[PDB]
């Protein structure tokens, strides 16, 4: 999740517009 | 963009930034 | 509310909100 | 004190307003 | 002043406040 | 550099406001 992608792991802008609305 | 991890506070603002208009949905569960 | 180490300006912005009217005392001694 | 209780620590919010005024 | 490490937007922050009219430049790298 | 100087070591003021315009 948000946390083990965007935290623990190396995310991008994409990974984190999948956590929008 | 960001080459990094995103931790706290920092995540909840990049999380308001990238979505805009459409929000977000913060849930820090492990 | 909160379950971390809040550290540094992350630390002082905690104080800011919850104190409020009254506000704070930081002082970051070991 | 403040940075060892909230920072080294996890602290609370009662412990947090402990060192308001 | 700040006896720290300043790393991220904290860094930037810190660019932002102390250069002021100036501004700065941020780059990166390794 | 900007991030050796200050981020991987601590840095001071006038360390800081070399990196300026
Ligand atoms: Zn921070």
């Amino acid at each position: 999740g948000i946390v083990e992608q965007c935290c623990t792991s190396i995310c991008s802008l994409y990974q984190l517009e999948n956590y929008c609305n | 963009f960001v080459n990094q991890h995103l931790c706290g506070s920092h995540l909840v603002e990049a999380l308001y930034l990238v979505c805009g208009e459409r929000g977000f949905f913060y849930t820090p569960k492990t």
